[PDB]
């Protein structure tokens, strides 16, 4: 039993989103398709469910009149429509067959933000090890990729999850090396944000 | 709605240890039909949830027998006899007795125990690149610490600044089981240049006093 | 439809 969901969605406040869930393995019409979302914080909230043999629905009153569930039997696919979106709706949305088997989730981001390239800034100092970093500030949407020295520097790295704040994302990454390695050797962060055509190498220079 | 209270929020274990996760509902989950629709799921990192135990004590297809569930009425416990590496992740209880809506517990993160470690704290001034565009972000990394709970404050010229802070935290490190945190304070260049002392201040189990790193703008 | 995990959800018989 496998549930394939559609990819990430980005919407403005007040807009709608429509997500799909393609089911394979078991009998499509044998299980109610439930929908659940996972908020920032990891808490889970059940939205509703649909019977696919004839189409009856049950909603969490919280979403009643805002969410609409549908199915297409001819393609073993269930859909979730949610309208009047706000930032409270930014979440990962799962379909779940009989509450037994879960889809892989679909990310929905509700934001006023237009696509925006990050600004990439070096983090150099003002012991045995030295820690450097890179600050990837004010971009939209996710994702960004970051490496150090084209991936050759992998150990000693902490690349933090991005955070949405004031309708743009910021990420950072630290790298720690032996103090004998920098400033003598070269340390560069490699940042890509494909949505903005951004590909930046920022070499970390001593101040 | 039925509220599901899970404890603890976080459960540090060594591999091979027993683990117990408790869930308490705001009213009985015994249905008029005599069934108790109380289920347990595990969500491993970067994965979707997977069903482990259904109807209080039944293991789902394929689930190893180190997992067991018990309880009645309003109190339920999931037990893992001997924790394996693949068992780390977030456990949730869920009820379907009183529907709609189905409801869930907040989640219990099963994590690995290790020796306490003080954070490695590094502080960074704004780059000259950022300053040319009129902005100024100050960054603090608090790295490779244990246990997970930490608190950070920014103090400028000896006074706390709360506005303009962006914090992020890593999941437990795959090699050394520690945690790390980044904190970024963003100011305008004019605000940054108005002050000289910048301090990143943390509290952590490993010290009864605050842990600080500072720089002077010069 | 009646599913074993979900009790009365879309399942009159389970009430
Ligand atoms: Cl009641």
């Amino acid at each position: 039993v496998q549930l394939l969901q559609s990819g990430p969605e980005l919407e403005k406040p007040g807009a709608s989103v429509m997500i799909s869930c393609k089911a394979s393995g078991s009998s499509f019409t044998g299980y109610n398709m439930n929908w659940v979302r996972q908020n920032i914080g990891k808490s889970l909230e059940w939205i509703g469910a649909i019977d696919p043999y004839y189409g009856g629905t049950s909603y969490n009153q919280k979403f009643k009149g805002r969410a609409t569930l549908t199915v297409d039997k001819s393609s073993s696919t269930a859909y979730m429509h949610l309208k009047s979106l706000t930032s409270e709706d930014s979440a990962v949305y799962y379909c779940v067959s009989g509450m037994e088997y879960w889809g892989q989730g679909t990310s929905v981001t509700v934001s006023s933000a237009k696509t925006t390239a990050p600004s990439v800034y070096p983090l150099a100092p003002v012991g045995s090890s030295v820690t450097l970093g890179c600050l990837v500030k004010g971009y939209f949407p996710e994702p960004v990729t970051l490496t150090w020295n084209s991936g050759s520097l992998s150990s000693g790295v902490h690349t933090f999850p991005a955070v949405l704040q004031s309708d743009l994302y910021t990420l950072s990454s630290s790298v720690t090396v032996t103090s004998s390695t920098w400033p003598s050797q070269s340390i560069t962060c490699n940042v890509a944000h494909p949505a903005s055509s951004t590909k930046v190498d920022k070499k970390i220079e001593p101040r | 709605d039925v509220v599901m209270t899970q404890t603890p929020l976080s459960l540090p274990v060594s591999l091979g240890d027993q683990a117990s996760i408790s869930c308490r509902s705001s009213q009985s989950l015994v249905h008029r039909n005599g069934n108790t629709y109380l289920h347990w799921y595990l969500q491993k990192p970067g994965q979707s949830p997977k069903l482990l135990i259904h109807k209080v004590s039944n293991r789902f297809s394929g689930v190893p027998d180190r997992f067991s569930g018990s309880g009645s009425g309003t109190d339920f416990t999931l037990k893992i006899s001997r924790v394996e590496a693949e068992d780390l992740g977030v456990y949730f209880c869920s009820q379907s007795t009183h529907v709609p809506p189905l409801t869930f517990g907040a989640g219990t993160k099963l994590e690995l125990k290790r020796a306490d470690a003080a954070p490695t704290v590094s502080i960074f001034p704004p780059s000259s690149e950022q300053l040319t565009s009129g902005g100024a972000s100050v960054v603090c990394f608090l790295n490779n610490f244990y246990p997970k709970d930490i608190n950070v404050k920014w103090k400028i010229d000896g006074s706390e600044r709360q506005n303009g802070v962006l914090n992020s935290w890593t999941d437990q490190d795959s090699k050394d089981s520690t945690y790390s945190m980044s904190s970024t304070l963003t100011l305008t260049k004019d605000e940054y240049e108005r002050h000289n002392s910048y301090t990143c201040e943390a509290t952590h189990k490993t010290s009864t006093s605050p842990i600080v790193k500072s720089f002077n703008r010069n | 439809v009646c599913n074993p995990l979900t009790g009365a959800l879309l399942c009159s018989a389970a009430e």
